[PDB]
């Protein structure tokens, strides 16, 4: 019920996590 | 002696002549460019292994 | 299928070489 | 006086850097799902077994225990105590004694990070902690009157996990270190439910931690999980295989290319109790070679004794002792006994090699491969005649594989033909045996269809290379 | 290598085996 | 005389592999064991032939005399080492490491030969104690003198004296360099043959060429091997030489066969009955007549075998279990027919071949590719 | 005889070495795929009556029907003709009362002299471009990989 509400933004936080990880890459390369 | 590019027959008597196959080239310098591949590849394997 | 061959040891070369220049230069640094 | 100090230099640094960036990973940078600790963690799968096994009764590591199980860590005055008390924590070894923490003191120092007002937001620094206790017992090989103490902490261990699935579990991913920790302890663990029955209840949370992921977190520790069920589901190995094939279980893909061996072992020995040998003997193939690293580790010995075993099954011959090793030449002597009879056709000889080391093949777990070995010694005979003659008739075989009957002799060429042995075709107007050639191998769509998936992992190499990248 | 590197055959019957066989009933009355 | 040494190894082998077998090569023997050798392995052969007698008496009794000989220059040195040159001169052991290298026994004699490398930096002189070490080497059967010491022997001392001194780097051969491997490395360091005169090592320079003729059957089949044993002189010489040897060529250059199968018994008679026969000679009779069968078996696409018969020897069925075994085994490519005694051959075309050997070798590249990549990066 | 040979095989470890001394009219079942896996065939069928202890007569006859299915069903494919003496030996018995029960089993029907009628065999048809649509696809993806930005 409310532990869902919790699972459901660990997935996602995840996903933010893991897509904020590989912009910098495409920053670094922007930048050089 | 490769002076003929025939094969004989033997028992029925028949000089089969035909020619020699052309090309295949290509593939020789791509085997030879995979083993030296290879050597790149453990030397590669050797820089990785050494500094981790 | 050689081309592609080719191609993924210089990929491979470039991340060992990028991840060895940064971790010795972060040793350095820290 | 000269053995003690410099382990006790090494052996505190080594972890103390370890906590210390695995802490400063792990929540400086969220993207810690593979961090360069977990490297770390690889270096104690070798570093311990070798490092230290007993306490080291010289006042050296003894004293490591009681420092590392007192954190309290609240803040950065705490955090900067801890370092002043390292120092006293430190010379206590040198200089007075070293505590006797004589293989008791591991379950009241649970509580010894919850001592002393600690506050546990690290919760790897507590799975580290955990994991420790193994160190001085079960890394130390006794299991003499002292298994209840590594029960203990275990399901202490095991309420860690549960602190992990309810205190606090707000994207950590402390998991994906923490069943590597629920592999190393539960090998020895498992060795411990080696030595006593079958192990029910690690089943059963076997099984709810095996579904406790995935849906959760899926990185790595499925695969061990799957692995560790299966051993013993191999174990006791009575009908169990078939659950294991309907075991939608091929999930695991990364497995650091070391796991993944194993569980291809495993996989392909579940395939190859079950008559197909020809599916076997290309997973046995790729196991072997998937994590060559070391010579002998003992993965290699029975992998390679359970290969040309199901090769010889299938009715190829290759020679056992062509890698002849520190523990390859002399560990298949009668294994390269057995080989040599296939060659030929004496089945008197085999006879006696078999009943002459008998109890080396039941040690070796190889129990059944005579209830289908005599059938080979026929068929690979046959194929040999198959490869040699192109077109050999139906009274010649009967004497050039001595099998009495010319009926007989015309009955194994009516099975090898069906399960697929050699393309030869029999008729009943001259009785000769006649195969056909292929020559539209490279004339035909076949490379084309070999070069694309060559093509496609080769190019996909580079997209994962280039996708880990500069971190300025 | 040791003294034979690998392979080989150990069938134990093939010494000038041609020379048994001319030798085998004269060459099987030189055939 | 360390460099007629090697008599020990010569006719201590000459006897002691075919003295199973050797009956008046044991009377040969007696008069070279106590009369020329170097120390008490004289005895050793007590262990397999007879108690022996008379070898116990004179032996002893001169080499305590050679030791009662051994002050020598030693002393002499001791009394001229008074000036101040080098706290040595060239009068000692360094000078009189004949005795104890030739008389020595290896046990004591490897020491010696150490000692007497503890000595002057001269290249020629080190050279010529390595190749003394080597042949000490091949006097017991050692196998790791002749491992360890030739890689010093050819590139450690190969700064200076080179292309004269390659000459005696021939020793390389039928060594531990060259086991019963009789092939390309072997067979080209016997085809640099660039000599008709003695230069000692295996003795006989027409046993050197029969060895080389030999070596050359198992090195080509006809890549160019018309020019290498066939078109030269002094090789035709020693031919003209040795009328048997030159038969043995002969009867597969011409591509005569038949009596080729003779002179392969001939060769049995010498195969095994020489003193190289620890290692067997079965490596090299199976791979001439794989090579006498593909010599046949090329340009003959539908080859009855009852010419093949004729054209071989006798031994019909012989020629049927003898493919049956060959082509099985994974050599000579064909498909001979039982019945209608038709051989017929088939050759894969160059684009098969070649396409299983690029698949193989991409194989093995994409796994190590792919594990280099576990490696880094987790 | 329910052609279940995996069962048989992962079956087979319930006694990890009892069987071999013990298991006598065991012994019958066990050795029925070794002799199956051989040209026993004929004294499978003349071992079809000397069971030891007690009859149970059932699953020998099952195993006589599956051993003559399978080897009904097994050579239609490889072999091109019969005659009437080049399969009643070779299947069927020494010619037995199912003579008319193999008569009507399947083709090739057999009875006057000869076994003729119902011959099996193939044509093999093939156009193979068929997937050059498919390798367009392959080679554009091909582009795709070389040109989407990492």
């Amino acid at each position: 019920l409310r532990q869902y509400y919790l699972s459901k933004i660990e997935e996602l936080q995840l996903i933010v996590n893991d897509k904020s990880q590989n912009l910098r890459r495409l920053q670094a390369q922007r930048n050089e | 002696d490769k002076k003929f590019h025939g094969i004989l027959d033997q028992g029925e008597g028949v000089l089969i002549i035909f020619d020699e196959p052309p090309v295949d080239k290509t593939y020789e310098a791509a085997l030879e460019t995979i083993q030296n591949m290879s050597k790149v590849v453990d030397s590669l394997y050797n820089k990785a292994k050494k500094l981790t | 299928y050689l081309a592609s061959l080719i191609r993924s040891v210089v990929a491979l070369h470039n991340l060992i070489n990028n991840k060895i220049a940064n971790r010795d230069a972060e040793k350095k640094e820290g | 006086p000269p053995p003690p100090p410099a382990p006790q230099d090494v052996e505190m640094k080594e972890e103390a850097a370890t906590g210390g960036g695995s802490t400063g990973e792990a929540d400086g940078k969220t993207a810690a799902a593979a961090a360069e600790h977990s490297q770390r963690e690889l270096d104690t799968v070798t570093l311990e077994d070798i490092k230290e096994h007993v306490k080291q009764l010289e006042k050296a590591v003894s004293g490591k225990e009681p420092r590392f199980v007192l954190r309290a860590l609240r803040m950065l005055p705490s955090t900067s105590r801890r370092l002043n008390h390292y120092v006293l924590y430190k010379a206590v070894q040198g200089f007075f004694t070293s505590n006797n923490a004589t293989r008791d003191f591991l379950l009241p120092f649970l509580e010894e990070p919850m001592d002393t007002e600690a506050d546990l937001q690290f919760r790897p620094r507590t799975g580290k902690a955990a994991s420790t206790p193994l160190l001085p017992e079960v890394e130390a090989y006794l299991q003499l009157l002292v298994v209840i103490f590594m029960m203990n902490s275990k399901r202490y261990k095991e309420a860690q996990k549960i602190s992990d699935d309810l205190m606090q579990k707000i994207s950590t991913q402390n998991r994906r270190a923490l069943d590597l920790v629920a592999a190393k302890c539960y090998y020895y663990h498992a060795r411990v439910y080696e030595f006593l029955d079958k192990l029910d209840v690690v089943r059963s949370f076997l099984h709810a931690r095996l579904r406790t992921a995935t849906l959760r977190h899926d990185a790595d520790g499925q695969a061990t999980l799957l692995n560790l069920l299966l051993r013993n589901y191999l174990h006791y190995s009575l009908y169990d295989q078939a659950e294991k094939l309907v075991s939608k279980s091929v999930f695991p893909e990364q497995a650091n290319n070391n796991e993944w061996a194993r569980y291809l072992y495993y996989t392909g020995r579940i395939k190859a109790i079950q008559l197909e040998y020809s599916e076997a003997r290309r997973t046995m193939t790729n196991a072997l070679r998937k994590a060559p690293q070391h010579t002998a580790v003992g993965f290699k010995q029975t992998v390679h004794k359970l290969l040309i075993v199901v090769e010889l099954l299938l009715g190829e011959i290759p020679d056992r002792l062509q890698f002849r090793q520190p523990s390859l030449k002399r560990s298949l002597m009668p294994y390269f006994l057995l080989t040599q009879a296939v060659r030929t056709g004496n089945l008197a000889k085999f006879n006696q090699v078999l009943d002459q080391f008998g109890e080396k093949f039941q040690a070796d777990g190889t129990y059944t491969l005579i209830i289908r070995l005599r059938h080979n010694v026929i068929k690979t005979g046959v194929r040999m005649i198959s490869l040699s003659y192109s077109r050999i008739s139906l009274a010649d075989i009967a004497q050039k594989l001595q099998l009495d009957s010319p009926e007989d002799a015309e009955f194994i060429v009516a099975k090898a033909i069906r399960d697929g042995v050699i393309e030869a075709s029999i008729n009943h107007e001259k009785g000769y045996v006649q195969s056909k050639e292929m020559i539209d191998i490279y004339s035909t769509r076949e490379p084309q269809l070999a070069f694309h998936q060559r093509i496609s992992f080769c190019l996909d190499i580079h997209n994962m290379s280039v996708k880990a990248m500069r971190f300025p | 290598e040791d003294n034979w590197d690998d392979d080989n055959v150990e069938d134990d019957f093939s010494n000038q085996l041609r020379a048994e066989l001319e030798k085998h009933g004269y060459k099987m009355e030189t055939s | 005389p360390k460099n007629p040494d090697l008599r020990i190894a010569q006719l201590r082998f000459l006897l002691s592999l075919p003295e199973h077998r050797g009956d008046a090569a044991v009377r040969d023997e007696l008069m070279a064991a106590v009369r020329d050798n170097n120390m008490a392995p004289y005895y050793e052969a007590l262990c397999k032939s007879l108690d022996w007698q008379i070898d116990v008496d004179l032996l002893n009794k001169m080499k305590k005399a050679n030791e009662d000989e051994l002050k020598r220059l030693d002393e002499e040195l001791e009394d001229a080492e008074k000036n101040l040159g080098e706290s040595e001169i060239r009068d000692a052991m360094m000078a009189k490491a004949e005795y104890l290298c030739r008389i020595g026994d290896k046990e004591g004699a490897l020491t010696a030969f150490r000692k007497t490398y503890d000595k002057t930096v001269a290249l020629g002189h080190r050279l010529d104690i390595v190749f003394y070490l080597l042949r000490i080497g091949l006097f017991y059967m050692d196998n790791d003198l002749i491992t360890r010491n030739t890689e010093k022997a050819k590139s450690l001392i190969e700064e200076g004296g080179d292309w004269d001194r390659r000459n005696r780097l021939k020793v390389y051969q039928g060594l531990y360099c060259v086991a019963i491997r009789d092939f390309k490395q072997a067979a080209e360091l016997f085809l640099d043959t660039v000599s008709t005169f003695t230069s000692y090592e295996l003795m006989d320079y027409k046993t050197f060429v029969t060895y080389t003729v030999y070596v050359s059957m198992i090195a080509l089949e006809r890549p160019d091997l018309r020019e290498k044993v066939i078109k030269g002189a002094e090789i035709l010489e020693v031919l003209h030489s040795l009328p048997a040897v030159r038969q043995y060529l002969f009867s597969l250059y011409e591509c005569r066969y038949s009596v080729f199968f003779q002179s392969l018994a001939v060769v049995e008679q010498e195969m095994k009955k020489d003193w190289l026969f620890a290692p067997h000679y079965r490596y090299y009779v199976r791979e001439m007549r794989i090579h006498a069968y593909s010599q046949l078996l090329e340009s003959y696409r539908s080859l009855t075998l009852g010419y093949m018969a004729e054209a071989f020897g006798v031994g019909v069925e012989f020629i049927d279990q003898e493919l049956s075994r060959f082509i099985a085994a994974g050599r000579l490519h064909c498909k001979i027919d039982k019945v209608n005694e038709i051989v017929e051959t088939n050759r894969p075309d160059s684009k098969n071949w070649q396409y299983q050997e690029t698949i193989k070798k991409g194989d093995l590249l994409l796994n190590r590719v792919q594990k280099l990549s576990r490696v880094i990066n987790m | 005889s329910q052609n279940r040979v995996a069962e048989f095989h992962t079956e087979l470890e319930r006694l990890p070495a009892k069987d071999i001394q013990t298991n006598v009219y065991i012994k019958h079942p066990v050795s029925l795929e070794q002799y199956l896996m051989e040209g026993s065939y004929n004294k499978v069928f003349l071992a079809k009556g000397n069971i030891p202890a007690e009859s149970y007569t059932f699953f020998i006859d099952i195993l006589l029907d599956t051993i003559r299915d399978e080897i009904a069903g097994c050579i239609e494919k490889a072999y091109e003709k019969i005659l009437f003496t080049e399969a009643t030996r070779i299947l069927f018995f020494n010619t037995p009362k199912k003579m008319t029960d193999y008569a009507k089993k399947r083709g090739w029907v057999l009875g006057p002299n000869n076994y003729y009628s119902f011959a099996s065999q193939q044509q093999k048809p093939e156009d193979t471009t068929i997937p050059s649509t498919e390798l367009a696809k392959q080679v554009i993806e091909y582009a795709r990989q070389l040109e989407m930005i990492v």
